């Protein structure tokens, strides 16, 4: 006989799981200008939608993780930003942007040679819950750059880390289960259907 | 017996509404109701449900069918709130399986439910109160929960017996409040 | 004030437990208002029947819904084999359209007891009985009906009672389950000559669960 | 006279000793993929058999400090992983396998310039203790990488380093005699068995 | 709130004790049961009687076992000498088979008093008497049974009884034990003419040890 | 006399069994059985042994041996726990100075012993409980325990008396479950 | 090996010299 603490809504939902992965090249196309908005959603582990949508409502504040390097994992003398827009505020568009410097917008300045850095942000909905179904959830923006008037002179990564804490729940629903095929919408294939688990070729036959 | 939705009874028009009578066949595949869009353009409480900003309601709901000694089947009738699919004469499944969303009908039971078998009751009372993330909303826009009706066994009978068994609901709004 | 820094100091743990600073001192979230149906453990989940395919042989998407209930005919005989299965919830199977088999998916080892309803559906006329037997585990199938009455079984008679349910007494992180025809099935003339059964299952209060995976 | 808490079971194993070396070479092909899965076991230190094969069952916590340089001795600009696979669970096979990205694998991320690492694990058997004779023990895994997308730009080397604390033990044995020729087996050269000690000419010479 | 950081900062040194993270929070071991036979100290395996190999002479694999035993036979005359060995349960040579010289291997200082057995093995019908002697630190081996009786020393009688003892007062980190013939050994008609005797090896309560080592 | 091992009795087909008397001779090297493998066709412990799915229990063991006052030698009886090698007849040793494991014979007297020395006494009794990490295990996939029997002195005579003297084993299961 | 598997009991010349054996019940049979 186990302990039934290893069940709980706190313990299912206990750790921090990547959901992002901003891109800053040197050269190409993938973002040109030396920044990138990333919205705030906890679908980016994959392992996460399947796991929430066991029930309907949720309420729980987050806490986020920024670890950043060069593509091959090198640590480098760069200064970073880190600017978190609330649900409302117009987000940044440029590098000269008047974005950045709003200071109803929080930012966290820091260094590459430094331990990653590590914010909290609480339950910022309307409503008393969250919910995943809706017949008839804006968390925020992390925009990510690099300091300085000129561009970097090295190529960088930066991986986003989130832990969920206080958690609580209402209403179970059946699980997934068929493939997803959009974001927010529980569309599924209907010409490829298929049983929830395996068969085997007689009742009477183990 | 009636069972009281998650245990909780309504709290802070009020009469009988009689739907339309379905016919279960042998190649029925199941049939749902939205709320409250299945009642908005009947009588007072559909006149009050298109004239206020604001809607509060919880309900009661019976579901019949009378059919004889020599027939059978089984039915699942269950709630589900916030049932996103992927008026008062409802609609029917196309993938009774996956409930048309993608999630398994095995598990159905998770929610208020009851069931109809023909050869032990012919009747299922539930009571489901007020769920939302918000004390008020919007009758015209927005839908609680979701009825299913689904058989789970197919009807059967031997040639000469009546071919159409009949399904009867009727519903009853509890502590309903308007603004 | 002197200090010493100590091997695991400028480390990321993921599975480290601690706080952190606010990103918005001074901001009130909303009040929680009261919603019905909280669930505050995983097992009271766990311990709520949901149908069992044991019929788990066709594939097509038109025949999908005859997984959940299987046949009891007129043209078998006595002592015959109905349907047999296994009582593994966390196996690949029968076990995995219940909501026990899916949620002890997210988990590595679980012990505990659970229990087996069998719903009659067919007309009010018909009679006949049934044997359920439960085999430990280590053991065989039973050859025949009277070495399956040797052991655990029940007789359950569909005239007297519409349900029975079984309780299996242990499993860990096995046994196996049978039905045979005792006598035929009896049925008047005017009534359908075959009928189906469903099967709900889930688990007991002792039913517990450790060291949580991804699935 | 001296003390009797010199030979308590806390005291007999109470250091950290070298158990595992793991070599992530820039070229050659012992670890071409720049990973490596080390299985936990305490026989990595030379003389812990024969110490812990004096009794039956065992039961105990492990601490692990892990310590990287380059084969020279240097420290570099390099950033790593150490993810923990617990029993039951599958193991990397690629740089781009999906178990790196495991929110049930805990992870600890870790500069080179840094102090070394060090994390805690508990008593991990199903059964109420390990032992080393079963008539008719596994700890989980320590997976290393160098983080990034690309290959690393240094040679690395990694050293483990296990304590025990909180030991248990139960039923002594005879200490072993002869040379060991496998792992997990008793087995012994059947054609070249030697006294316990050292030999005179006669019994009655000193 | 102010502080400095001392010389020994970010160092790893391997005798440290401190605590650490633990990589997985939320998991419950499995509860202790009961087994027999817990240990907690090792001097309590160094206070159980162990077989002593004063016959370390022969080395072939066939001829292995006769080391744990030295014989007696009726062809030898009155006071001669049978046996000699010393009291160093640490160093090389007949105390390397005892468990207390294995454990002692591993740890660089001890002192103490110690104890040995001797059992006769010959036959119901065998009588005769020996003279075991104990020479302290420092002094030689007795030149004959009349210097040796001079001294610490037992007379055993085989008629009388099986087994005897003798205490070595105190070693260190050195003395001497010879076994002379004080009579022949009387023997009738019908019975072998050699036996042997097997000598087991202890420690006492006041034994102690220091500076684990290892070996 | 009698010794209890470990300082423990047992705790929570009850009868002797006597086994086949071995024949100890002047090149004999030494015998072993396992438990609880020795007794699993014998019987009713037997048969309750290799139906059950789980087994618990603790023994009491009986080593007997009759000779004249004109022989000699002496022999240990030892009880391991898991003793891995490196029916109710027993096995024979075949390097009995490194115990068939790679472990000296000369500490086998850390484990609960007796002394058979044919000059003195010609019996030993000793009481083992039940030991395992595990409340319960498996009588068919599980052995707990080995005895030995070792001469350490051999056997002497003179020529016209008998050359081979009897070895009894007998035992008695105490406190055993069943599962 | 059979006969240990029933009524029977064990007899030493060494320390007794005589030993006593009871039938249970006879009528107007068993074996020993």
């Amino acid at each position: 006989s186990h302990s039934t603490a290893e069940t709980t809504l706190d313990s299912f939902f206990s750790r921090a799981g990547l959901v992002g992965e901003i891109d800053l090249p040197l050269k190409g196309t993938t973002n040109p200008n030396g920044y990138a908005n990333w919205d705030i959603d906890i679908t980016g582990y994959a392992q996460m939608r399947r796991k929430v949508e066991l029930f309907t409502y949720m309420r729980f504040d987050a806490e986020f993780t920024f670890v950043a390097c060069t593509p091959t994992g090198e640590v480098v003398p760069q200064l970073l930003q880190y600017m978190f827009v609330p649900p409302g505020a117009p987000k940044p568009d440029s590098r000269e942007s008047l974005a950045w410097q709003t200071a109803t917008n929080p930012s966290v300045f820091v260094k590459l040679s430094d331990p990653p850095a590590q914010v909290s942000v609480p339950f910022m909905s309307p409503a008393s819950a969250y919910q995943w179904f809706y017949d008839g959830n804006m968390m925020g923006t992390f925009s990510v750059r690099t300091v300085g008037t000129s561009k970097s002179k090295y190529p960088l990564v930066v991986r986003i880390y989130m832990r969920m804490k206080h958690v609580r729940a209402w209403i179970p629903r059946p699980m997934r289960n068929q493939n997803y095929l959009f974001k927010a919408n529980p569309n599924y294939a209907g010409n490829s259907i298929k049983p929830t688990g395996t068969s085997r070729t007689a009742i009477t036959t183990l | 017996n009636i069972i009281v939705g998650y245990g909780e009874w309504p709290s802070y028009v009020n009469r009988f509404y009689t739907l339309d009578t379905k016919l279960w066949e042998k190649s029925s595949k199941g049939w749902y109701w939205k709320f409250p869009d299945v009642l908005t353009e009947t009588g007072v409480f559909g006149q009050n449900a298109q004239f206020h900003y604001l809607y509060r309601s919880g309900f009661c709901i019976h579901v019949q069918c009378n059919a004889s000694k020599f027939h059978q089947g089984a039915l699942l009738v269950a709630v589900l709130p916030e049932y996103v699919i992927g008026g008062a004469d409802g609609f029917e499944l196309q993938h009774p399986y996956v409930l048309d969303a993608g999630i398994p009908i095995s598990q159905l039971t998770v929610c208020p439910h009851q069931w109809i078998n023909l050869r032990t009751n012919n009747c299922a009372t539930i009571i489901v109160p007020y769920i939302n993330a918000l004390p008020f909303d919007s009758a015209l826009n927005h839908c609680n929960f979701g009825l299913l009706v689904v058989p789970i066994s197919p009807l059967d009978y031997d040639q000469g017996a009546t071919p159409v068994i009949p399904i009867t609901i009727t519903l009853a709004p509890m502590c309903s409040e308007f603004a | 004030f002197p200090t010493e820094l100590k091997p695991g100091t400028n480390q990321f743990l993921t599975t480290d437990d601690g706080v952190s600073a606010p990103i918005l001192p001074n901001f009130h979230p909303t009040p929680c208002i009261h919603i019905p149906g909280e669930v505050r453990n995983l097992l009271e989940l766990c311990q709520v029947e949901t149908i069992l395919e044991v019929n788990n042989v066709p594939t097509n998407a038109t025949s999908l819904m005859e997984r959940l209930r299987f046949p009891v005919s007129a043209q078998a005989g006595k002592g015959e084999l109905c349907a047999v299965f296994r009582a593994d919830p966390g196996r690949n199977g029968p076990w995995q359209s219940t909501l026990l088999g899916q949620l002890c998916g997210y988990y590595t080892q679980w012990s505990g007891s659970l229990e087996v309803t069998f719903m009659f559906t067919g007309s009010f006329m018909a009679t006949g009985k049934m044997l359920i037997a439960y085999t430990p585990p280590g053991g065989p199938l039973p050859k025949d009906r009277a070495t399956a009455m040797l052991g655990t079984h029940v007789i359950w008679d569909f005239g007297l009672q519409s349900s029975v349910t079984l309780v299996i007494p242990w499993i860990s992180n096995t046994g196996l389950v049978s039905i045979w025809y005792q006598t035929n099935y009896v049925v008047p003339i005017g009534a359908p000559n075959t009928a189906y059964i469903i099967a709900l299952a889930a688990a007991q209060k002792n039913f517990t669960m450790k060291l949580c995976k991804d699935a």
